[PDB]
Order: structure tokens, then sequence, then C-alpha cells
RNA sequence: AACGAGACUCUGGCAUGCUAACUAGUUACGCGACCCCCGAGCGGUCGGCGUCCCCCAACUUCUUAGAGGGACAAGUGGCGUUCAGCCACCCGAGAUUGAGCAAUAACAGGUCUGUGAUGCCCUUAGAUGUCGGGGCUGCACGCGCGCUACACUGACUGGCUCAGCGUGUGCCUACCCUACGCCGGCAGGCGCGGGUAACCCGUUGAACCCCAUUCGUGAUGGGGAUCGGGGAUUGCAAUUAUUCCCCAUGAACGAGGAAUUCCCAGUAAGUGCGGGUCAUAAGCUUGCGUUGAUUAAGUCCCUGCCCUUUGUACACACCGCCCG
């Protein structure tokens, strides 16, 4: 899914979340917290999914906020 | 008659003028000496604590 | 990567915004070092937030201009990474420091606004905010590099390096430096 | 203006100019060679790859789009 | 290295050359004349290119269950400049890819797969893996 | 490396030598880019160079292929004049000779008085296009 | 108190929670095999990416669609009648994801060519109710929406390479989507075989893009106009090109005056795709994902419309009504 950059961001998030999910069931909590700390600090969203998503285009423009063209008379 | 350059730090953001609404009123703590405090008009986006570089250092505006 | 969070490979630490006030909408990383001039980046919602954005990325974004070039960040990131390398070859240093310097040096301190003035509308000398100083500078340099690069053999990365270097120590060779002095000169009259 | 006309084949003496100059420059790309001589751009290129021989010039990035070369490896 | 181990450009570059040395692939006499895609602007600068496509395809098949020419035409197919009209896909030739598929068979790299589509053979699977190693081995760099 | 020519002539056109062969050739009427590109490939030249470079040899070799393309693994579909009609040719018209045949063809259907002919004669259009709003200047 | 707004409904993100799934997948076997040696080992054997086996394996995490919960600006801190609210900050999806629903009352707004809605009128056998053929498509000139462009952030050739909204035949009367083999440079031709579809086309292996080369700043390789010849597809019929291709001919355009549209976040812009029209025919419209900024964060200056107060010889209402 997504496309070329889209994919990169997803895989990196999956990996860091992965590592933390793993320290949460097998290792100890302080370690995983240490990791969420380093990520969350410097970050990039690594452990939290960015919301931002397509807005729907509305008749009268070919984009969502873009409105066609007018000449008046 | 004159030249110098003055550093001044934003104390309190007053509100907005220009009929277009694009100049922001400001109150400035005079940086090199705090015992000064004056009102200056701004082009850009300004927020408390950041710094102006005053040419004129008297003047002290109002509307326009 | 684990020792210190360098840039493509450049250190954030030890770069100092040599200019009080500007300090701080130029965002290096009073902790924020990253790796790449690309991010999901939500800057738009708030008025200020943009300041948070790393200046490098801010510069990279301004790079992708002109209808055709819109949205080509990968291209800009590529250009930016190259430019830093050219700058480094040209003076050692941190090219990022070089970048910051050009930005500090270019923001018009004073400017002019078109005050109504009755008739023969005169223009009022006003001082310029630091956000504007940063915003304006990055334009100037980008417009400078882009304008130069267009009919010449030389690449944007190169023209960018040239604009950045000349500006870092304000050579006035630069388009941007000449523009800033022009805007400021205008500010002073009017008053 | 800017009308550019380029020497598109080697002229001996221009071969000498190349190896006896280019060690002068810190930056060399296609454009440099073109402006500072009057090289084709096509024959700029071939001069770059050749120069990288065992180099007069040294690679720091030849991004598909761009070579970026430095002065040779002096003091 | 699995072929998956080696970067696509070097893998294809090395294999394509290996094929060239082997000297026995086979080649619609044309190949001098052909564009390779109606979309195409000019033919291929490397008139030598028949080998590169073959390598590319062999690698392409090894990756996947089975593929056929239509897919390749599209893969090779780029965007075609309508001129006045906006640009659109145009799956690239079918003779070249077919001939490529037929020729590869001769070497046994690939064989007709069940339910249509050509699949890599174990002979090819072995051959690609072998060159893949050679490429990995060459050097670091 | 070496030098020479700038400025060489093939069959009745002057061909800038500085220029790359493929592109250099395309001055000749009837040699478009797809043409000249395939002709040269046929004609054995190091593709890598400038028309001004190369030999008198290679030149005749380009010309010979250019006016007998069929006889060199150039397919007919690559050709300007398939199906002649007057001779049921195939052909690839070249040089001054393209202007010529263009004239012929226009004359042919002007003699015959066909509407296209008429259109060409008044200096309008012959493909089905609207003539109300454009081609006005 | 009610009406519009809102609440309301719809769509889409946060749910290792819920109940589930062979017309959806995943794990993980049993996994052998194909089986490669890719590395190690002399090899048996070990670790290894996929395909295939399918199973009396297991699952619901991705996928799915149903029910569940979450946002109330909740806590805290400044500000304000210390109120209503405003701003910052935390958890975290953050107060504002984006639409749909629209009153009172109007208009000589548009529509008789949507209407077997319709009046009157007109016509009605020498029809103003159908077939053959053309116009609608006639070109000194102006206008509007658009498309494509003006190149080295590019044009090119090889090569990395991922998707999503949607769609189909077995049809109100003639007919589908099409993978795969072969022939052809192409365009396309030809032989098959599945699919009322979450099964198949289609892990939509898209395109931008990324990249190793070439070009080199020349209207040139930017651009693709116009025209000539020619190949094929749709149709009984394409000539007035339906369209597509192949070659050739290779235009203006090297940044756009007066003016002027639209726009605040997946937004502008680039970029492909699918649906509608449809026998054939997209430069269109109409969504969809992909790549993704610059920039106000406000205000009433211009413009437009409604809020008071005020003036009015206006009231078919300034596009209105005053002197010689």
């Amino acid at each position: 899914g997504g496309g070329h950059v889209a994919q990169i961001y997803a895989i990196r998030q999956s990996i860091s979340k992965a590592l933390v999910a793993y320290y949460q069931k097998y290792v100890d909590e302080a370690s995983k917290k240490e990791i969420k700390d380093i990520l969350i600090q410097y970050d990039r969203t690594l452990l939290v999914a960015d919301p931002r998503r397509c807005e729907s285009k509305k008749f009268g423009g070919p984009g969502a906020r873009a409105r066609y063209q007018k000449s008046y008379r | 008659r004159v030249q110098p350059i003055k550093l001044a730090r934003v104390t309190k953001v007053l509100g907005r003028t220009g009929s277009q609404g694009q100049c922001t009123q400001v109150r400035v703590e005079f940086m090199d000496d705090t015992s000064r405090s004056i009102i200056r008009n701004v082009k850009g986006p300004v927020r408390e604590g950041d710094v102006l570089t005053l040419l004129e250092s008297e003047r002290e505006a109002r509307r326009l | 990567t684990p020792d210190i969070k360098l840039f493509g490979k450049w250190s954030t630490d030890d770069v100092q915004i040599n200019d009080i006030s500007l300090q701080d909408y130029i965002a290096v990383k009073e902790k924020y070092a990253k790796y790449l001039p690309h991010s999901a980046g939500r800057y738009a919602a708030k008025r200020f937030r943009k300041a948070q954005c790393p200046i490098v990325e801010r510069l990279t974004n301004s790079m992708m201009m002109h209808g055709r070039n819109n949205g080509k960040k990968l291209m800009t990131v590529r250009i930016v990474k190259h430019a830093f390398e050219i700058i480094h070859l040209l003076t050692g240093e941190n090219p990022l420091q070089v970048l910051v310097n050009a930005i500090i040096n270019s923001g018009p301190r004073e400017d002019s606004t078109r005050i109504g003035r009755a008739g023969t509308v005169r223009r009022q000398a006003v001082d310029v905010s630091p956000l504007r100083r940063v915003n304006q500078a990055i334009w100037l340099l980008c417009t400078g590099a882009r304008e130069a690069a267009f009919r010449n053999i030389k690449t944007i990365a190169e023209c960018l390096a040239d604009e950045l270097i000349n500006a870092a120590k304000g050579s006035s060779n630069s388009y941007a430096i000449k523009k800033k002095d022009e805007l400021e000169r205008v500010a002073k009259s009017n008053r | 203006r800017d009308k550019l006309n380029n020497l598109v084949l080697f002229d001996k003496a221009t071969y000498d100019k190349l190896c006896k100059e280019v060690p002068n420059y810190k930056l060399i790309t296609p454009a440099v060679v073109s402006e500072r001589l009057k090289i084709r751009g096509s024959l700029a290129r071939a001069a770059l790859q050749e120069l990288l021989s065992k180099g007069l010039i040294k690679l720091v990035s030849k991004h598909r789009a761009q070579v970026i070369y430095t002065r040779n490896t002096k003091g | 290295v699995t072929v998956k181990d080696v970067n696509q450009q070097e893998f294809v570059r090395a294999l394509a050359a290996f094929l060239k040395k082997s000297g026995k692939l086979k080649v619609p006499e044309w190949v001098d004349t052909v564009k390779l895609a109606k979309h195409k602007e000019l033919a291929p600068y490397d008139e030598n290119w028949f080998y590169t496509r073959a390598a590319s395809t062999a690698r392409h098949l090894y990756l996947r269950g089975g593929a056929g020419v239509g897919s390749m035409t599209k893969i090779y197919g780029g965007r075609q400049r309508n001129g006045v009209m906006p640009s659109h896909f145009s799956r690239g030739s079918k003779s070249v890819a077919r001939r490529v598929l037929q020729a590869l068979e001769g070497l046994k790299m690939v064989e007709k797969d069940q339910d249509w589509g050509r699949k890599l053979t174990p002979q090819g699977q072995r051959d690609l893996d072998r060159i893949a190693g050679q490429v990995a081995a060459a050097k670091k760099k | 490396p070496e030098k020479f020519q700038h400025i060489l002539r093939v069959l009745n056109t002057n061909i800038d030598g500085r220029r790359k062969i493929a592109f250099a050739i395309t001055a000749i009427k009837g040699v478009g880019r797809r043409y000249a590109h395939v002709v040269l490939r046929k004609a054995d030249i190091d593709l890598t160079k400038r028309a001004g470079e190369l030999t008198e040899d290679e030149v005749e070799r380009v010309i010979t292929i250019m006016q007998n393309p069929r006889q060199y693994k150039i397919p007919d579909w690559f050709l300007n004049r398939q199906k002649d009609v007057k001779d049921g040719k195939y052909s690839q018209v070249l040089a001054n000779g393209l202007d010529n045949k263009l004239r012929e063809d226009l004359e042919r259907l002007k003699k015959i008085r066909a509407h296209r002919g008429l259109r060409h004669f008044w200096g309008l259009r012959v493909r089905g296009q609207h003539t109300k709003t454009t081609g006005r200047r």
C-alpha cells in the first residue's frame, strides 16, 4: 500500500513499535520505556501513527480546496 | 546628524493594525538597559520574547 | 548513528546562531539533529509552529518551487545533501553552520510598508520581526539560487552553494544580499 | 545575450591546457570546464572521466545528475 | 546471496554480461532496427541491450510465480507523450519480450509454467543464484 | 581528439559538422530523428560522436544505406513512402526529393479536382477540422 | 418555546479489545518437494528468500464488516465582567477530518428539447409525424473554460518499484471483462481458457518518482503544430481526418501588458488510474490514490452580503429619481 516514501515511514514505525512490543512481553518495562524515550524524544512518530490523510475533492475544482476558474464576463 | 543599532525584546503583544490587518503592535524591553520600554510596529509574525532590531530608536508609533 | 545523531553526516552540536534574536526560529537542534531533511511535518495548523521546523528542511522545502517543481521534495533533499557537500569542500566548517549564517545575514532588519499616505502614497519605515527575517531570508537565497541556475550549465546544488557561501560571509556577490540591502535601504528613507 | 559556442574536438594545445590548468581549480564540474575553456560539454564530460584517470581530480559525488570534483590531493 | 541478496542494477549488469560471453542466446536478426516500445523516443543507445533485457527478465521471473509478455510490455512501457493530450501508459513491445522468453527457454532458464505464464526453471534458478554469488563476492564498495 | 572538418555536404544539403551525426543528419529533408538514428546504427559508426568527425568512407556508407534502407534490415514500416501507387513501392524519399513528391501528390489530387486538392489550392485544411475559429492570422 | 444554524445523518482515521470468516489473509507447521547451492561443511547436514503441496494445524494481527469505546476543548496554568469565552500545556486521534440535510419569503433566474406534466395557439395528407444525402464540423477576426509548452529541479536511454476509488458477460432484444501460446517493428492480428466476481482480469507488480548513462544550455534532443504517404481497428457505410500507429514535414512558443480566478492542510501544485458519454471515438466532466510544499492565522481596505444608528424627491427600490 501507499507508495515509495509512504512505505518507508510505515516500515520504520513498524520496526520500532516492534522492538518496544517485544521488550514489553519478554524483557522488563524500564528498558522499553527507555526506548520509547529515545524515539519519542528525537522521534519522527516512530511509535505513534500520523493521522494526516486525503481530503475529498468537491465538485467545482479538480482538488479539495482548489476551485476551478471564473472569468466573470 | 546620526547612526546606531538597537536591540529590543518583545514584552507584550498589543493587537493588530493596518487596515489590511498585517502589522502587529508590540511593546519592547530595551535589551541593553531594561529601564526603557516602547511601542513599535511590525511587518512579520511576532510572539513574546523574540527580538527586534530598531533603527530609529525614538519615535514610538501608533495608527496609520 | 548511535554516538551522536549527525546529519546526512554532519554534526548539529557546536553550531551557534551567531545573531541574537534570530536565535530560535533558526531551528538546529538544541537538540533536534536528525538524519534527513524530510519529515511528515505538520507545521501549518498553528501560526508559530513553523519555527520548530528544522531550518535545513525549511530551506529544502523552499527549494521545490515553480509550478513544475512543486512536491518534488526528494529532488530537493537530494539537492540539499549535495549542496552541503559542496559547501564543505569550499570551506570546511559545518555547511549547516554556513547555511545558518547565510540566513542570519540575509533577513532584512528594517523594511518598508506601503502606508496609505493620501495621494502620493508614501512608505513607512518599520522594523521587521524575526520570523519574517527568517522566512524572507530563505526565500531570498532560494530565489537567488534558482534564478542563477536556470540559463547556466551549473546545477542548483552548485548555485545554492554559491549563494549560501557568499551570504555566509556577506560577499554581496549574492543576489540575496543585494536584495536585502535594497529592501533595507528603502526602509531607512521613507523615515 | 548569453550565446555560447564550443570547441567540440581536441586541439592538442587544448589537451595541454586541460592537464596544466584543472589542477588549479578546487571545483570542477561540466560547467567549469565549459566556461573556463570553451569545451563542448559533451567533450567536457569525456574530459572529466578521463581526468579521473588516476586522478588529476577526485570524486566526492557523481550523482547521476552530477559529478562534483575537487582539486587533486595536494598539501 | 539468493538473487534477492544482490542489488538489482549490479545483478542485472553482471548477468547480462555473462550472457554476452556465453555467446549463445539468439536474436531476431533485428535488434538493430527496433525501438522496444511505441512509447519509445529512440531505440536503445546500447545496441548491445538485448542481453540486458534478457537478464532483467530472467531476474524478473525468478522473483515471481510466473509472468507473460503482456506484463513485460507494460513494465517496459513507459509514458507516451500524447502531444496535445495528457500522457498515458503504453505497454512496451511484445515481439522483443516474446523472443526474449523463447530464447531464454532454449537455455532452459525458464519453462512454460502451468496455467499460462513462464516460470524460472531449476536450471535457471541455479544459474542466477550462481552469478548472484559472484556479484556479491566481487567487492564491497 | 585530432580535428577536422566543420561543414560537410550530403546529397545536396549542407550538414553542420560540429553537431552530433544522428542530429547533424536530421537537417536533410526526409531524415527525421528515428531515421537518422537507425541509419547510423546500420552504418557501423562509433555512436559516441560529432558529424564533423568521421571519415569520407563512413559518409558514403551512411548515404548508401539511407537510399537503399530496405536492403539493410531496415523494415518497410520505418519508411516514409510505402505502397507507392505509381509503382507499388515502398520507398523512402530523401533530400530535395521530398519537396518534389510533396508537390506531385498535391498536384495529383488537384488535377483530379478532389475536395482535398481544392482545399490545398485555396490554402485551407484537408483533415476534418473545424475552420470557423482557428487558423486565422 | 419552535423554525434555519445547530443538534441530525454520512464518510474517514485511534482501538495486539468484542464477535466472527476456505468466495479474505496470516502464523505456524506438518513440510516434503521444486530445490538453489546462497554461505558454512568433503558430503550427509545447519542457517537462508520464494513457489508449490495441500492437510483431521492453529489464528484474527494485518484484511473484512458488524457491534464497542474515545473528544467532553476532559486536567492544569494565564487572560476576560474573573462569566460566557480566549490562549498555552498533557494524555492522546486534540477542541476546529470532510461532506450531506436547509427556514421565512422572493425572482417574470433557468427548463415546454426530461415529462403519455401541461394550456391556448399553430400545423396536421400536397404534414410540422419517416428513409437516401448534407449541414450542425462552412474562416479576415474577438471571447470564455481548458490542454500543451517554454527545458539541465529538464529532454532522453537502460534499470529500482508501490497503489487506491471503482468495473464486468450469461443484458427490454444485441452482446462482456480478458490473463496466457503464436505471427507482426508498430498498430495490431490469431488460438485458447476462467469469471454473475472478496473466486477471475488484478498480491490492480500504475504513473510521478528513484537511479546508472547520454545531452550541454543551441526553439536543441525543449515543443509537437501543420501537412504528405503509408499500415490497422469500429461500423453496412468514416469521404469532412471517429480513432490508433509508422515514417516524413519539425510551427509559434525562449515567461506573458491592461486585466483577472482560486486557495489554509493531505491544502496549493505535480502525477497517473477508474467511472459517465460509448459501436467506434477524451484534450471533457466526475471521483480516486500517489508525490506534496510555499504562505495569513488574521482583518474589514477594496469587493460582496447582512448588523445597528442615520439621510433619502428612492419603492419596477441607484441598473433608482434634478436644473436650463
